[PDB]
């Protein structure tokens, strides 16, 4: 076995596993979805099958592409099928963020309706001789999207060139990039799950908490202000852009003070409990708070979180090379103007320049070309 | 049914153990992809195997494999260190948390390259080294093997069943 023989054993691998993959998707549509139409209501099918039909469309076109490329060329335009399909593949973001609850729903309909439980057995016999349950099938696409990087990785290390290899290495980066967007759409899904809970219980609250970014820490503290300067027991939520000072009893939380982190700065200073304190101070004025914690460990956690919040509001190089970069939530598929990989996730993925409108990861701000 | 999930640091060779076993032969070109494998083995059990290759770096996608798992083979390479450490600090914390009641076989992989050419001031996971870990993280059984030799390879999948 040469490297050339090895190289040609896994371009096959790419083609046959992809073949098998579109087959499985076809199977899910045909022996499962379409029959179950038929017992179940639209809502419940929408729920269970997520965007599986669309995945089927995406991948059959992509299999065409891949086939032509591998077969017609001397394999040379392969890299470019992958690069071309990257952003159409972000649809896996939603699949993976919804598959757990598609699985759970299936169980429930399953248990509620034994005519459905029968059909399900019927269905997976018809399809794989009872070797795989519809639940099993539903994990498959998650598995598949996270294998392209390894495949191209392998095809790279038996690749003959220069020029052939570079754009395979590019194609790898596109695929590791995708995997990562998908990892973060899910984290953001559930981060937003946790915010929604912060919203629902409870509220003297007038905006969606989402506007202040991601939760950092939350818990019970006593607090002082200028206006009120004895210790008040309170429950606080720290997000990137705000501290929510609440009063605190039950599952109900009453918003009693909202602090904008943009305008505040942390300054510090018995081992008797509740002795442990730092300050939040206004810059251009006159509000200030003393935050007291039961325990040095508690101080100490909260300061780090405060420091992470403010570092997000005001990062290294937020003003490099002319720009004026702000925490931003991109609602449209977006790449970094320095590194050119994607901003990852659905929620406050990075930074926008208030003057250019240029987009960038936190870690890429100093590297963005200068604005006008 | 029986869901069995093979998890751990990439390269150690999960994909390979799985293909050694199911294919009943070493192949090497050693394929990257190993499909979910639904099989009958022998007492006739319906055995399912799950690779976790390519999931290892993505912390929110990866535990999507853990639900309704009947047993976890956690693997390190007997010829890494890099891996053997991560068992204590990453994989066991994550299995225990996601599945409080599913048992764990700990599998030392590559017993064959165990005996071979320490520049990097390191040692192969030995049999005491292993079981100290196995014990520390409350294993159900500890094993070793290689994909090449297939030695003990058959033991692993008999013990994964036994535990269920
Ligand atoms: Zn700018
Ligand atoms: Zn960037």
């Amino acid at each position: 076995m040469t490297e050339y023989d090895k190289r040609c054993c896994c371009l096959r691998e790419i083609q046959q596993t992809e073949e098998k993959y579109t087959d499985t998707l076809g199977s899910i549509q045909q022996h499962f979805l379409k029959p179950l139409q038929r017992f179940l209501k639209p809502q419940d099918i929408e729920i269970i099958f997520i965007n599986i039909e669309d995945l089927l469309r995406v991948h059959t076109h992509f299999l065409k592409e891949m086939k032509e490329a591998l077969g017609t060329p001397g394999a040379a335009n392969l890299y470019q099928v992958f690069i071309k399909y990257k952003e159409r593949f972000l649809v896996y973001g939603r699949y993976c963020s919804q598959v757990e609850s598609a699985s759970k729903h299936l169980d429930r309909v399953a248990a509620a309706r034994e005519d459905v439980q029968m059909k399900l057995e019927e269905c997976s016999q018809r399809a794989n001789n009872g070797r795989f349950t519809l639940r099993d099938l539903l994990m498959v696409p998650m598995q598949r999207v996270l294998k392209y990087h390894l495949l191209l990785q392998e095809l790279v290390k038996h690749t003959q060139e220069a020029m052939e290899k570079e754009n395979l290495r590019l194609a790898l980066d596109a695929m590791r990039d995708l995997a990562q967007c998908v990892n973060e759409v899910k984290r953001d899904n559930e981060t937003l799950r946790q915010i929604t809970n912060f919203q629902l219980s409870i509220e003297n609250l007038d905006q969606s908490l989402a506007h202040y970014g991601r939760p950092k820490i939350d818990g019970e503290l006593k607090i002082t202000s200028v206006e009120r300067r004895s210790k008040m027991d309170r429950y606080a939520f720290l997000l990137d852009k705000a501290l929510l000072i609440c009063k605190r009893r039950g599952d109900s939380y009453d918003l009693k003070d909202f602090v904008n982190l943009h305008s505040f700065q942390v300054r510090d200073d018995d081992n008797k409990k509740w002795s442990h304190m730092f300050l939040l101070i206004e810059d251009q004025g006159a509000q200030g708070y003393e935050l007291f914690f039961k325990t040095r460990e508690l101080k100490k956690k909260w300061m780090e979180q405060f420091e992470m919040a403010i570092s997000n509001i005001y990062p290294e190089n937020a003003t490099a090379n002319g720009h004026d970069f702000q925490m931003f939530s991109f609602e449209e598929t977006t790449s970094c103007k320095a590194c050119q990989m994607l901003l990852r996730g659905t929620f406050y993925q990075g930074y926008r320049c208030h003057r250019c409108r240029a987009s960038a990861h936190k870690e890429c701000l100093g590297r963005v070309p200068p604005c006008g | 049914a029986i869901k069995c999930v093979v998890v751990g640091d990439g390269a150690v060779g999960k994909t390979c153990l799985l293909i050694s076993y199911t294919t009943n032969a070493f192949p090497g070109y050693i394929p990257t992809v190993f499909d979910n494998y639904s099989a009958n083995v022998m007492k006739p059990v319906n055995l399912g195997l799950w690779d976790t290759a390519g999931q290892e770096d993505y912390d929110r996608l990866r535990p999507l494999s853990y639900p309704q798992t009947d047993v976890f083979l956690i693997c390190f390479s007997l010829v890494s260190p890099a891996s053997f450490e991560n068992v204590r600090a990453k994989w066991y914390p994550e299995v225990r948390h996601h599945c409080p009641n599913t048992p764990i076989i700990l599998v030392g992989t590559k017993l064959d390259l165990r005996d071979d050419k320490k520049e990097k001031k390191l040692t192969p996971i030995t049999y005491p080294q292993g079981l100290a870990m196995a014990k520390e993280i409350g294993a159900v059984k500890y094993l070793e093997c290689s994909a090449l030799t297939q030695r003990g390879l058959k033991t692993v999948f008999d013990e994964a069943i036994r535990a269920v």
